[PDB]
């Protein structure tokens, strides 16, 4: 289960987190079976 | 007998918008009342006779 | 009907309640996907070699039609007893995976 | 096998109990004595497979 | 019904018949109590009139 | 209702319910007793001329 909430066109300085309601939605489900305890986030 | 949901009622059309990860509809009584046909993917509504 | 319900042979003047009212269904409708891919049970069961206990393998079975009738047709299948579903009722249900 | 099939193995000791559907195969040497045992199996430390 | 064999599904279905059946009695008993205080208050209203 | 609340849309369920005796026959008698009395309270208070 992958819960992504990507807000574009948000006109604000970075500072800290803004005020609002976030409803995480499972975009895609992928049933492997293995469990993960460590990982690294890739960046371009 | 929608995918194993045995029951009786009149099958009509519905306007509620399921999410892509939503397939079953429930209510306060926790009895199914909204299912989607696997073959053609319209959203239906179930009400007893 | 009201004589039978009141368990008496005559009924006095008044209003009495009796059996309920219902409408029977007209016909039946059954809907299931259209895949017909014939899941590979014989590949799993009739495999030449089986893994070890400490390194048991996990196999994925999906997007295919399940048919346990031929699977149970094999004579030496003895230790068969299921918890969630009655064993004879595996040809009329569906599973996520 | 008449000649002896020994490709199937099990274990006789593990450090701790496991949660259901656990997933790892660590074949490290297991010891029973207080002193650490490293390398080859010796006293109070034996091959776990 | 369609998931369990009929030989022992009676045991499962019995513990659910009694669960719902006991719920109704508690509701009915509440109605008898509530109907008692209303009737005890209608006689007072009739006496006032 | 006796059955549609307990074994709604399950014909075989009602067959098992008959083995519990005459339970809801009391409920229909008890619930009716409240309903008829509610009309008598209104008659007593208002209908006096
Ligand atoms: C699904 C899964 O993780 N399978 C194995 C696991 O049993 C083993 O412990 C690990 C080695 O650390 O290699 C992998
Ligand atoms: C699924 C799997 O392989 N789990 C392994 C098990 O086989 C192994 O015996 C144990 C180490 O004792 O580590 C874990």
């Amino acid at each position: 289960k992958i819960y992504s909430k990507h807000t574009p066109i948000l006109v604000r300085e970075p500072e800290d987190l803004p005020q609002g309601f976030s409803a995480l939605e499972p975009l895609v489900d992928l049933p492997i079976g293995i469990n993960i305890t460590r990982f690294q986030t890739l960046l371009a | 007998n929608f995918n194993g949901l045995k029951g009786t009622g009149v099958l009509t059309e519905s306007n509620k918008k399921f999410l892509p990860f939503q397939q079953f509809g429930r209510d306060i009584a926790d009895t199914t009342d909204a299912v989607r046909d696997p073959q053609t993917l319209e959203i239906l509504d179930i009400t007893p006779c | 009907e009201t004589k039978c319900t009141l368990k008496s042979f005559t009924v006095e003047k008044g209003i009495y309640q009796t059996s309920n009212f219902r409408v029977q269904p007209t016909e039946s409708i059954v809907r299931f996907p259209n895949i017909t891919n014939l899941c590979p049970f014989d590949e799993v069961f009739n495999a030449t070699r089986f893994a070890s206990v400490y390194a048991w393998n996990r196999k994925r079975i999906s997007n295919c039609v399940a048919d346990y009738s031929v699977l149970y047709n094999l004579a030496p299948f003895f230790t068969f007893k299921c918890y969630g579903v009655s064993p004879t009722k595996l040809n009329d249900l569906c599973f996520t995976n | 096998k008449v000649s002896g099939n020994y490709n199937y193995l099990y274990r006789l000791f593990r450090k701790s109990n496991l949660k259901p559907f656990e997933r790892d195969i660590s074949t490290e040497i297991y010891q029973a004595g207080n002193k650490p045992c490293n390398g080859v199996a010796g006293f109070n430390c034996y091959f776990p497979l | 019904f369609s998931r369990l064999d009929k030989v022992e599904a009676e045991v499962q279905i019995d513990r659910l018949i009694t669960g719902r059946l006991q719920s109704l009695q508690t509701y009915v008993t509440q109605q008898l109590i509530r109907a008692a205080e209303i009737r005890a208050s209608a006689n007072l209203a009739a006496t006032k009139m | 209702d006796c059955t549609m609340y307990i074994c709604g849309d399950s014909t075989e369920c009602s067959n098992l319910l008959l083995q519990y005796g005459s339970f809801c026959t009391q409920l229909k008698r008890a619930l009716t007793g409240i309903a008829v009395e509610q009309d008598k309270n209104t008659q007593e208070v208002f209908a006096q001329v």
